[PDB]
RNA sequence: AGCCAGGAUGUUGGCUUAGAAGCAGCCAUCAUUUAAAGAAAGCGUAAUAGCUCACUGGUCGAGUCGGCCUGCGCGGAAGAU
């Protein structure tokens, strides 16, 4: 909408504890907590919440919009969770799921193991396609970026870790 | 990235943003159009 | 329709320039009129002359002056 | 380049540039590049701007120049002392006052004229602006 | 069609005119016929918007001051030297 | 479009039905010029020399525009329902033209129904010329 | 504003051009059809092609649009105890 004008609707089963500028949400898919800015006053007096900022600020509408978007995303990820996946295009790019540690042997003389947050799960049906699930899409994106930072998709050949929806380009190197 | 004094849009697909102390021009398709106001 | 029967303008498909250039094609009063009047298959409507006049006037703008 | 064929005198005083401009109205064309600042324009800069606008718009339209340097600006060579006379004439510039109209153009689209005069301004040192034909 | 409102200049001169221009209203003079000239003042923005049309100069206009609506023309306009402003529009009677 | 044409749109919508507006729906895929000329030709040759398959989807045109017949004309307004209006008569073969066009790769939205003039259900009656 | 869909034909036209075809480069941008086609704006294709864009319609629910006058700011702004 214009400024957080469109309300969020909270489904049943998602317990929410609002205390001033600090909010906690508990659901089946984990638990989340956020303490907000000074441009907030979101209220919860019905089946859902609808946000408001605090009076006496030049800003505040944009902050209310940001808080509404973040809380909607967190509600969605606490009621159903979010999932992402990465594809390793290239021979020898082996990915292994050792529980809470990923092993990524990608043409490296030194194999690299990466840790995972406590609220993130991962699994790979093969050695190249990894799929992970989490509650917080912010943390999900952070860990996905950490995983992908080990190698970027080189335009000249097309190898390296990338997202499933990532579109790589191969224009021309030298014709040979 | 091309760092210059006066920045503009090469193609319509370029978007201009203002970050911490600078102004940047980012093109989704062509990396060459990436520019900064140094 | 408008491709294989429009390439039959003066003997060649198209070989002329607009204002005054290397033109190889000319036009008579009915040569390109028949290709749009005799055909009741490509006509969007019933007005054959509506699209006939367009071709007769664009022959000049292509190089096939009247 | 723009230079008088002959002059009554070859050396002139520095002078000043006080006052407004007389040729502030568009008369010889439909669009004009009007100088909004103050300073001096050299024949070299005028030639550069003319070439810029000539490249910008083709034989497509007529262009008039409402200014002419008429002012011989001189300089002294390197490694020479002061006094002992006045240096030889080096180039020709004019005195430009605010509101002065430099280049006029007719027979061109408005957007093309805007682009051509923007390119001419990019070459000209003095700040300029675009003025349309006056209804008056 | 063109209808403008005016006020009578209490004071006239360079200082008064420049103060009026700083106050965003410019003076004008109305003469012609067999009556003494009158020094009026107009809002600048309204006249600037109205003068855009060629009809403003090629057609009769009317000016209203102290309830009197007198029809005049526009013969001479003095534009600002380097700004999109007009100063001291000239109105001729009849 | 412009308001000057929106005026004419309503003027035509409340003048179309007076002489009989046999109406139907055309697919967005079937409205492509590569495959719309066949339907245009069929409808024009069947009815007259003029045709109107242009869609004018509106919500307020279903409360003050198209509805001028007995009771039911507001069911073709929302949810991507194209408008195809024909002037010559309220019981002509225009319904059958779209019924035939259905057999040739046309299953788009609402089974080519509109204006419910001859109490037409999903299956066409015998009133239409056979 | 997003999303969805449409966005032909002569024409891969004719000079140079193993090639020029909407894009080394261009000489030339014409016309009917429809609500929509510009010898096509882009990438790139040797070059065709391909899609989006120009343009059009539909789903979404009250502000938005690009011009002028100016005020305060932003980057241009790197030197040696
Ligand atoms: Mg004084
Ligand atoms: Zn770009």
């Amino acid at each position: 909408s214009r400024v957080a004008k469109a309300p969020v609707v909270v489904p049943a089963g998602v317990d929410v504890k609002i205390n001033g500028q600090v909010i906690t949400i508990k659901g089946k898919n984990g638990e989340l907590t956020r303490t907000l800015n000074d441009a907030v006053e979101v209220k919860h007096a019905d089946n859902t919440l609808t946000f408001g900022p605090r009076d006496g600020y030049a800003d505040g509408w944009a902050q209310a919009g940001t808080a509404r978007a973040l809380l909607n995303s967190m509600v969605i990820g606490v009621t159903e969770g979010f999932t992402k996946k990465l594809q390793l295009v290239g021979v020898g790019y082996r990915a292994a799921v050792k529980g809470n540690v990923i092993n990524l042997s990608l043409g490296f003389s030194h194999p690299v193991d990466h840790q995972l947050p406590a609220g993130i799960t991962a699994e790979c049906p093969t050695q190249t396609e990894i799929v992970l699930k989490g509650a917080d899409k912010q943390v999900i994106g952070q860990v996905a970026a950490d995983l992908r930072a080990y190698r970027r998709p080189e335009p000249y050949k097309g190898k390296g870790v990338r997202y499933a929806d990532e579109v790589v380009r191969t224009k021309e190197a030298k014709k040979k | 990235m091309k760092v210059r004094a006066s920045v503009k849009k090469l193609c319509r697909n370029c978007k201009i943003v203002k970050r911490d102390g600078v102004i940047r021009v980012i093109c989704s398709a062509e990396p060459k159009h990436k520019q900064r106001q140094g | 329709p408008a491709a294989v029967l429009l390439k039959k303008a003066a003997g060649i498909k198209s070989g002329s320039g607009k204002p005054n250039k290397d033109k190889v094609g000319k036009i008579s009063r009915a040569q390109l009129q028949e290709i749009a009047q005799t055909k009741a298959a490509d006509m969007t409507g019933a007005d054959i002359e509506a699209m006939t006049r367009s071709i007769e006037g664009t022959a000049r703008s292509m190089g096939l002056v009247v | 380049m723009l230079q008088p064929k002959r002059t009554k005198f070859r050396k002139m005083h520095k002078g000043r540039n006080r006052g407004l401009a007389q040729g502030t109205d568009v008369s010889f064309g439909s669009f004009g590049l009007k100088a909004v600042g103050r300073g001096r324009l050299t024949a070299r800069q005028i030639e550069a701007a003319r070439r810029a606008m000539t490249r910008a718009v083709k034989r497509q339209g007529k262009i008039w120049i409402r200014v002419f340097p008429d002012k011989p600006i001189t300089e002294k060579p390197l490694a020479v002392r002061m006094g002992k006379g006045k240096g030889n004439v080096e180039y020709w510039v004019a005195l430009i006052q605010p509101g002065k109209v430099l280049y006029e153009m007719d027979g061109v689209p408005e957007e093309l004229a805007r682009e051509a005069f923007k390119l001419a301004a990019a070459k000209l040192p003095i700040k300029t602006t675009f003025v349309t034909k006056t209804v008056m | 069609m063109f209808t403008i409102n005016a006020e009578v200049r209490k004071e006239q001169g360079k200082g008064a005119s420049r103060r009026l221009r700083a106050a965003n209203k410019f003076p004008a003079i109305i003469y012609g016929g067999k009556e003494a000239p009158l020094a009026i003042e107009l809002d600048h923005d309204k006249v600037m918007n109205m003068q855009a049309k060629a009809e403003f100069y090629s057609e009769v206009l009317t000016i209203v001051v102290d309830g009197k609506e007198i029809k005049v023309k526009a013969q001479d306009v003095q534009r600002h030297p380097y700004k999109p402003k007009l100063q001291h529009i000239d109105f001729v009677r009849a | 479009a412009l308001n000057l044409q929106d005026k004419q749109a309503i003027v035509a919508e409340v003048s179309e039905v007076a002489k009989g507006a046999l109406s139907a729906v055309v697919a967005d895929s079937r409205g492509v010029t590569v495959d719309k000329m066949t339907e245009l030709r069929k409808a024009g040759r069947e009815a007259g020399v003029y045709m109107r398959v242009v869609r004018n989807t509106l919500l307020r045109r279903a409360v003050e525009g198209t509805p001028f017949e007995c009771l039911k004309d507001a069911f073709v307004g929302p949810t991507l329902i194209a408008y195809s209006m024909e002037h010559p008569g309220a019981a002509a073969r225009l319904f059958k033209e779209f019924a035939k066009a259905n057999a040739k790769f046309e299953v788009k939205a609402a089974a080519f129904e509109g204006e419910l003039i001859p109490a037409s259900q999903i299956d066409r009656l015998a009133t239409l010329p056979t």
